């Protein structure tokens, strides 16, 4: 137990997945869908992945 | 017998070859092997007519000699005497009831003499220090066999022995002899010496853990056998000096001053000067195998630069079953060597200012040195080969260094000037000199050779030479600009475009690779702990700067080479037009159109070959920040 709650972070890293991956904080999702509105409503199957990661890097 | 005498001299030849101060290694005299009176195993009437209870006394007496070597009277030590084995022959005219019990008592004699021969043979100089100590711990147990049979004889002389008592006496000590003889046949069969028969002992000690009769036997023999080995370990761990009188050690010294001197391009200490044998490890020290070599080799490469070092503390400690305090000592001594060498290297003959003065010239901290150099150089550089003379460049080096402010770092004093005579082809001509190939040279000393070798310096030069063409073509275009304080309007946008492109390429490599990765190296070198960490930081630094720059491409960017070709054509011809007109609108314009076509084609092709690379998409982003020439063609595709 002690090495995973001190020298690694297990609980603190588990909270973030609740907040974003499970969409458990809607502020992040609201601003993410808000700023990325045209790129989402358009087909992103004709758009490359690298642009979306690059704009996520500043969107987060 | 006869075959033993060969093996000895072959091993002696190997040990004479290993050392160059150990010469004429001794052997014991020939009569030692001629005489069979050294080993412990150097009238009669028909037994059939004797009564039973006299036969019993006679066979007890004859058997008692045979237990401890020396032959009996109705039992003979056999002359066929196969390899490392003994057989004995009881007579079949002996009464069968007695004789069958004699058969049961006989194994300890064959498990005596084979042991005793091994004690003489593997104690001489040609089988090494460990085999002597192994045999010296077996001779103690031979002595007690003699001890027991003498007291049994004293009881027998007083009419107080029978075969039953004697058999009952000898049953515990037969087991000892069995274990000892199995070990001796195992040592001889594999031709084991040095650490190959401490691996065997390490295994055999673990093997017996349901006995404690045979486990203590082997463990006492391991404690005895590791005592010569730990001396050799003391020499190599605590000193950069070994005496190694009989070589059976995992590290060997084979000299490698016969190829390099004053500087090692080989990095010979990590390669082949002091190298390890993986067969002579005792099969528990394999975990520590590298650390052993590094501990003393570090003391050498600091005693090579004339700086005294010492061991932290010295232990002599023997083997213990399953349990290791010397492992901790390997770690402590390895750490002491690495820490003292690391502290010495960063203060005395410091590599920090060395690396700063490498960044200043090849990865180029100052441009000031170079902007003086290029203007005072260019007319000489523009001329072909054989028109150069090294004193002009040397005067230019010293004047540009002292006139600029790069004359306050210490290490600039071995800096030289040279060229790269196979210029861009080398990456995986000498026809011009200064139009192709400009570079510098710096020679290194021993504390700064084992980190920065020849190869790293050559790679630094191949980065600098690539940047030199951009640096040169840039001021060509600038001179053409200032030469216009008629003209064609497309010529101005072409001049502006070429200039913006080359300037952006220089800026991108500069503030993506040279400043940021230097910031990384500055934090790596404050967190090294040994000379494999400073090696790791430097080689990861050089590999990162080589890969991160535009140097490495699968085809080396032929777009870029043809681009720089048409740039030097543009700067020559436009300036030539202006010098001739000072002394029409279709002679100038046609060449401007051809140049604009070639430059636009190569620019589009490099942007296309940059988009397939795909953060790392920022180069497309910065280069066409404004959204023009960011994509001028959708990129044509096949109809298949």
């Amino acid at each position: 137990l002690d090495v995973l709650n001190k020298k690694y972070s297990l609980l603190d890293h588990m909270q973030a997945m609740r907040r974003y991956l499970l969409l458990g904080q809607g502020d992040f999702i609201r601003h993410l869908m808000d700023l990325l509105k045209p790129e989402l409503v358009r087909p992103a199957t004709t758009l490359y992945q690298h642009n979306l990661t690059g704009i996520l890097e500043t969107a987060v | 017998l006869q075959q033993s005498l060969e093996l000895k001299r072959k091993m002696l030849r190997d040990k004479q070859n290993k050392k160059n101060s150990g010469q004429h290694l001794p052997i014991f005299p020939a009569w030692v092997y001629e005489r069979p009176a050294l080993i412990g195993d150097f009238t009669a009437l028909p037994i059939g007519t004797l009564p039973l209870a006299s036969q019993e006394s006679a066979v007890v007496e004859d058997l008692l000699y045979v237990l401890v070597g020396v032959d009996g009277r109705y039992v003979s030590a056999q002359p066929l005497a196969g390899r490392q084995s003994r057989t004995f022959l009881v007579d079949p005219n002996l009464d069968l009831s007695i004789r069958e019990l004699v058969h049961r008592i006989l194994p300890v004699a064959a498990s005596y003499s084979a042991v005793t021969r091994f004690i003489e043979e593997k104690s001489s100089f040609e089988y090494g220090q460990v085999n002597h100590a192994l045999a010296a711990a077996m001779r103690t147990l031979v002595k007690e066999h003699l001890i027991l049979v003498s007291q049994l004889e004293q009881l027998h002389r007083q009419g107080l022995l029978s075969l039953q008592k004697l058999w009952f006496y000898i049953q515990p000590a037969m087991r000892t002899m069995d274990i000892l003889a199995s070990l001796a046949t195992s040592v001889d069969k594999g031709e084991c010496l040095g650490g190959s028969t401490l691996s065997l002992l390490h295994d055999r000690s673990f093997s017996y853990t349901g006995d404690s009769q045979a486990q203590e036997l082997c463990l006492y023999l391991t404690k005895a056998a590791s005592a010569p080995y730990f001396e050799v370990l003391e020499k190599w761990i605590y000193r950069g000096i070994i005496h190694d009188p009989y070589s059976e050690f995992m590290v060997e010294e084979h000299e490698l001053r016969k190829e390099r001197i004053q500087e090692d391009y080989n990095d010979k200490y990590w390669d082949q000067r002091y190298t390890i044998v993986q067969q002579q490890i005792p099969s528990f020290l394999q975990k520590m195998a590298d650390k052993i070599l590094s501990t003393g080799k570090y003391l050498n490469v600091v005693r090579e630069c004339g700086h005294d070092v010492t061991c932290p503390v010295a232990k002599e400690i023997i083997y213990t079953l399953k349990e290791r305090a010397y492992v901790e000592q390997i770690e402590k001594a390895f750490n002491y060597a690495s820490k003292v060498l690391l502290d010495f290297l960063m203060e005395e003959k410091e590599l920090v200012a060395h690396l700063r003065s490498i960044k200043r010239y090849f990865l180029m901290d100052q441009g000031d040195f170079f902007v003086h150099f290029m203007d005072l150089a260019e007319e000489e550089l523009r001329k072909p080969v054989e028109d150069i003379t090294p004193p002009r460049l040397e005067a230019l080096l010293e004047l540009a260094l002292r006139m600029s402010t790069a004359n306050t770092d210490p290490f600039k004093d071995d800096l030289k000037i040279d060229l790269m005579p196979h210029d861009l082809i080398t990456q995986l001509e000498l026809a011009l000199s200064g139009l192709e190939a400009f570079s510098f040279d710096y020679i290194v000393k021993w504390p700064l050779s084992l980190i920065i070798n020849r190869k790293a310096l050559t790679r630094y030069q191949m980065l600098f030479r690539h940047m030199f063409y951009c640096k040169h073509v840039e001021r060509q275009l600038c001179s053409v600009w200032i030469s216009n304080k008629q003209w064609f309007a497309g010529a101005f946008t072409l001049r502006q475009r070429m200039l913006n492109f080359v300037q952006n390429i220089q800026y991108y490599m500069m503030f993506e690779v040279m400043e940021p990765t230097w910031h990384i190296l500055e934090k790596n070198l404050k967190s090294a702990s040994n000379i494999d960490d400073v090696l790791g930081h430097h080689t990861g630094f050089l590999d990162t700067c080589l890969k991160d720059c535009m140097l490495t491409n699968p085809e080396l960017l032929k777009v870029f080479s043809k681009l720089m070709s048409v740039c030097v054509m543009f700067t020559n011809c436009m300036q030539k037009f202006t010098q001739s007109m000072k002394l029409l609108v279709s002679g100038f314009e046609a060449t401007i159109n051809k140049f604009d076509k070639n430059f636009s084609a190569h620019l589009l092709d490099l942007l296309a070959r940059l988009s397939i690379y795909s953060g790392m998409a920022s180069v497309i982003s910065r280069l066409d920040f404004n959204g023009f020439y960011t994509e001028r063609l959708e990129r044509l595709s096949a109809e298949r």
